[PDB]
């Protein structure tokens, strides 16, 4: 369809509702490749992908945004997907980036390690992961909901997502966690995300759009996989780079979205409808303080 | 008063037939920027591609201490414009060349100053 001019595919609310099993991915154009623009890498495509598509959402964007993008390595040792996210946020947001593996990046500030020695002072107002572990696709075992990092995810969205704030997680067929999904019921909006460049992957960026730091649905992460499988085996995605040609309108617009730090009390109906529509962000103003946790080792003998 | 002259061996390297440093972080944008080279976001016009900044530094790259008095780094963080037929080498022309610190332009890339 017309799909094919846009960023890429969301998933439709009528899979959203659906009660499905749990099958393999067999996508039926596994294999092909988008042909990209010339010297374009694919994760700097996807990501641009990504950022055009949550451009059609409310986000939250405050002055002095603080945005945390985990997964932000390559096996080349640079960082795409930051150099692309602080293109697309306004100039002057705070972009903190993570890897296990040593990288270099355009980040502020960018911490090396597994995402679990991870600690931060502040909240955050958007986090991006593009972590993922290849190992997880093996089709000779069971897909059952995987913990490791996603177990980090939720409590680092549960314990330092500001309300108001919105977080893109990469998920793929075998790369998921059943309480990422229930957390996206704790958002005003959610979606998984399909860029159009690579479409023939299961990969999708799982889209939660305003945190209310409450459940306002209770979704069955198991049953979503499984609902997001289904929309996936039976609406092949053409690949398409269509919309990386047209970058007129990518930049963040800085709607200077109010910060307010209120206490559990305080939040009402009023409050919880503002936060809902991208037109509030809740937490301190503070400083941004980060660190990771290294574990100290002599094996001398 | 020793100190690994990195650019040097760049320079050297790249003279003797070496291939340019890869994996430069290219953008994607209008192409209908203004030029400068050095800025914090793609500035790219019809002549230029524009990269991430780190992956174009050398001293970035090779992992090894910036020249600055103070360690900072000029690329780190900001967009530098590269003129299209130098782009297969991003490090090479970052490191050979110099901004017009009145303009913003590179020095025979784009420096109109001289007239
Ligand atoms: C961008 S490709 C996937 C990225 O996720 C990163 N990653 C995978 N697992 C973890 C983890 N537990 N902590 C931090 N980064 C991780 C990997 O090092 C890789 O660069
Ligand atoms: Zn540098
Ligand atoms: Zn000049």
């Amino acid at each position: 369809s017309s799909q094919a001019w846009q960023p890429g595919v969301a998933m439709p609310n009528l899979y959203k509702m659906q009660r499905m099993l749990l099958e393999k991915c067999d996508l039926q154009n596994y294999g092909d490749s988008a042909t990209l623009p010339k010297g374009i890498m694919m994760n700097v495509a996807k990501y641009t992908q990504l950022c055009q598509y949550l451009n059609t959402l409310t986000l939250a964007v405050p002055y002095n945004m603080r945005v945390i993008h985990f997964g932000a390595g390559s096996d080349k040792g640079v960082a795409p997907g930051t150099a692309v996210l602080r293109q697309w946020l306004p100039t002057g947001t705070l972009l903190v980036d993570s890897d296990l593996n040593d990288f270099v990046s355009d980040a502020d500030s960018t911490l090396i390690g597994d995402c679990a020695t991870v600690h931060t002072a502040n909240k955050w107002d958007l986090i991006i992961s593009d972590m993922y572990d290849p190992k997880t696709k093996n089709v000779t075992k069971e897909n059952d909901s995987k913990e490791g990092f996603f177990t980090y995810i939720c409590g680092f969205i549960q314990q330092k997502l500001a309300l108001g704030g919105s977080v893109a997680i990469k998920i793929t067929e075998h790369s998921w966690n059943a309480d990422l999904y229930k957390l996206m019921g704790h958002f005003a909006w959610w979606t998984a995300f399909v860029t159009n460049v690579n479409a023939s992957s299961s990969e999708a960026f799982l889209i939660g759009c305003n945190y209310l730091g409450k459940p306002r649905e209770q979704i069955d992460g198991y049953v979503m996989h499984a609902n997001y499988i289904f929309w996936r085996n039976t609406n092949p995605i053409q690949l398409s780079s269509y919309s990386l040609f047209d970058m007129s309108k990518f930049p963040l617009k800085l709607r200077g979205t109010a910060v307010m730090s209120l206490k559990e009390g305080q939040i009402n109906d009023m409050i919880l409808s503002l936060l809902s529509k991208g037109r509030l962000i809740i937490r301190e103003n503070n400083r941004v303080v980060i660190s990771s946790d290294v574990l100290v080792n002599n094996e001398n003998l | 008063a020793f100190a690994v002259d990195a650019a040097k061996a760049y320079k050297d390297y790249l003279a003797s037939g070496g291939q340019p440093i890869t994996n430069c972080v290219k953008m994607l944008c209008t192409h209908t920027g203004t030029g400068q080279a050095i800025t914090v976001t793609p500035e790219a016009n019809m002549d230029q591609e524009s990269f991430g900044g780190a992956s174009c530094c050398l001293y970035c790259r090779c992992h090894i201490d910036h020249p600055n008095p103070k360690g900072f780094c000029d690329l780190k963080g900001k967009y530098v414009q590269i003129p299209t037929t130098c782009a297969n080498d991003p490090v090479g022309f970052t490191l050979k060349n110099t901004v017009c610190t009145v303009c913003g332009m590179w020095k025979g890339y784009g420096c109109s100053c001289d007239q």
